[PDB]
């Protein structure tokens, strides 16, 4: 969480969130008048797995994203609606996209999983999405796994294949693996 | 009494009677005064009873809101639904020319907490609560002497004086706010939150303290209703015009001989009121600028309304200000007003709370406003600009903080805006 408490308006709903929703009760009005201002009054960092949903509560950009900052602005985004795998929940989502690059993940309405909250975990995850990459068939060698075209994979998995049988082949699928 | 002319209250008919404290003002005196007499009858003739001798007493509520005592007492529900009733007495006195509720506190602590056991059966509240102002540490060192007093002859709790009802009286505290006098921020800050106002729409009456049915009160209300039931809704009624029957406290301060707290009937002149108890203005009647008539909140009256002006609700109504508390305050013509006006605007700005936009914006901009002309800074458009700006914050705000800090700027602009002119043109000119 950016803060630039400048730019608060004095509406209570991160306050009302942190309480409510939240319920990690960390952020109160501190102050009274026009100097009244709204944060921990101790430095305390917000705990909550929920903390990410204030930035989307805030209308007036006090409260911001900091994974996403400067980064882009909300025009040059294509929004895509998609699901979350982060958990079992699926979260309904919306991908916001510049070029190839995913740029923000924001929740979306649906009462029936998710009423309008995401956890930090699928929100921030994004950037995870650009390192590590797998963008090319590896094929074993005495050098280590090294670059293969599709036939040349394919091929050393027929190999491999013929020689087992029955049983001997064995499946584990992953926590992101799709139905079909 | 007479209804020609309304004046010269006689001591026979004043109520506070130790409020300058030649007497003993705890409890050996309290009842060689006539205080806790025959409070038994009075609670035993049931809750009824005392709503409709209030109600013919005609006595409306001192505080600011004017609003009559009767019908605000039996707003209160008959019956339990399994939610308790309380009174908060309101003793918390913040506002900027009063200083009438201290004396009460300080020298007539028995008379409150009897009134408040008057109320509360009145009301049908098993506990009560008198909030008191933080810094009145002495007076609350008082109040509480007298709740322990009261309790030790069993004047309180159950079976309280004898009758068969039950009431428990406890005495809270603040920390210093002005906004902590309002009915909804008072019950806040009592719960233990910021002193906050609360919405109206949802009403103290139907939700209150701890979510239960309250009502919060002046103590200068609950003090005199006893004596209401004692004397009589006639005598009480006598003395004022119709609809504005009652005696009331005024607080006279400023540039006057004598400043004076004093007990008089409403609807006395206020030059009677200031010739007579305040021995008249420094200097005369003729150095006169202006006169503030109802405390800060209240606009402000020129001399030559202050000349024909009688002090009451209605008629200070007319007159385009208001008798929210009795609390005159009078200027010389050496006074700056800007200066004061000034100092009020900053007062305001000081004490709100910030909870609603127009109000935690609005009065610090009409204190900036305010000090650019009190040195001649700004233009002469500037006024009209500070016009529309407290019409803008009158009636978008929560509670009437907003009005209290509109209202006097509006009052200088309206009966002074020559002198403003006057200050603009000339630091332009030189
Ligand atoms: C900003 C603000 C401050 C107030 N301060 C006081 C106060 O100090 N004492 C008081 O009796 N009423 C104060 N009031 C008026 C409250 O509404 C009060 O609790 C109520 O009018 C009492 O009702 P009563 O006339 O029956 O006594 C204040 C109101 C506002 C808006
Ligand atoms: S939600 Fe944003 S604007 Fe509202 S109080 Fe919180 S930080 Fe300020
Ligand atoms: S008007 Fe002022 S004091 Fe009253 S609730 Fe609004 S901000 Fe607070």
């Amino acid at each position: 969480i950016k803060t630039s408490m400048n730019r608060c308006i004095h509406c209570t709903r991160c306050v009302r969130f942190t309480h409510e929703v939240a319920g990690t009760s960390e952020l109160g009005i501190t102050g009274r008048g026009r100097d009244s201002e709204v944060g921990t009054y101790i430095e305390k960092l917000h705990s909550s797995e929920l903390s990410g949903n204030v930035i989307d509560l805030c209308p007036v950009g006090a409260l911001l994203s900091k994974p996403y900052a400067f980064t882009a602005r909300s025009w040059e985004l294509k929004g895509t609606e998609t699901i979350d795998v982060s958990d079992a929940l699926g979260s309904n989502i919306k991908v916001d996209c510049r070029g190839t690059e995913v740029m923000r993940i924001t929740p979306r309405l649906n009462d029936a999983i998710n009423e309008e909250w995401l956890s930090d975990k699928g929100r921030f995850q994004y950037d995870g999405l650009k390192r590590q990459r797998l963008n090319t068939p590896l094929v074993k060698g005495a050098k280590g796994l090294e670059n293969a075209t599709w036939s040349a994979a394919f091929d050393a998995i027929r190999t491999a294949i013929a020689g087992a049988k029955g049983n001997e082949l064995k499946a584990i699928a992953g926590k992101l693996a799709d139905a079909e | 009494p007479e209804k020609t002319t309304f004046g010269g209250l006689r001591d026979q008919d004043r109520i506070f009677t130790n409020i300058y404290g030649r007497h003993d003002p705890y409890i050996k005196g309290a009842e060689a005064r006539g205080d806790w007499y025959m409070t038994k009858d009075l609670v035993g003739k049931g809750r009824d009873w005392i709503i409709d001798q209030i109600k013919k007493s005609g006595l409306r509520g001192r505080g600011g809101a004017g609003f009559a005592s009767g019908l605000k007492w039996s707003f209160m529900p008959k019956v339990s639904d399994g939610r308790p009733s309380y009174l908060v007495v309101n003793g918390d006195e913040s506002e900027p020319g009063t200083c009438k509720d201290r004396e009460i506190m300080r020298h007539e602590p028995h008379k409150l907490v009897e009134g408040c056991l008057v109320a509360g059966t009145a009301m049908g509240a098993r506990a009560g609560y008198i909030y008191i102002r933080g810094e009145f540490v002495n007076e609350r060192k008082a109040v509480e002497r007298a709740v322990a007093e009261a309790y030790a002859k069993g004047y309180l709790g159950k079976n309280a004086c004898g009758s068969g009802v039950d009431f428990d009286l406890f005495v809270h505290y603040g920390a210093g706010a002005y906004i902590c006098g309002e009915e909804t921020a008072l019950i806040e800050s009592l719960e233990g939150k910021q002193g906050k106002p609360r919405l109206k729409p949802p009403f103290p009456a139907g939700m209150g303290l701890y979510g239960c049915p309250t009502t919060v009160t002046n103590v200068e209300t609950v003090a005199v209703s006893p004596t209401i039931l004692r004397r009589g809704p006639e005598w009480f009624s006598s003395f004022g015009r119709k609809n504005n029957a009652g005696t009331k406290l005024f607080a006279i301060s400023g540039h006057v001989n004598r400043p004076v707290t004093v007990e008089e009937e409403m609807s006395i002149p206020l030059r009677e009121l200031i010739e007579r108890h305040a021995g008249g203005v420094r200097g005369g009647w003729d150095n006169l600028l202006a006169i503030i008539p109802g405390g800060s909140s209240v606009p402000l009256l020129p001399k030559k309304m202050c000349d024909d002006v009688i002090m009451d609700f209605d008629a200070l109504r007319t007159a385009q200000s208001g008798l929210g508390t009795a609390a005159v305050i009078v200027m010389n013509k050496d006074t700056d007003v800007i200066d004061a006006i000034a100092r009020l605007s900053y007062f305001y700005k000081h004490e709100s709370c910030g909870q609603c936009t127009p109000c935690r914006e609005g009065t610090g901009w009409l204190y900036d406003i305010m000090s650019r002309m009190r040195k001649g800074d700004a233009r002469l458009e500037e006024i009209d600009m500070l016009w529309e700006i407290t019409k803008q914050i009158e009636g978008h705000t929560i509670c009437a903080l907003g009005d209290a800090a509109a209202w006097p700027v509006q009052g200088l602009i309206r009966h002074f805006r020559s002198e403003m002119e006057d200050r603009i043109k000339n630091a332009d000119q030189q």
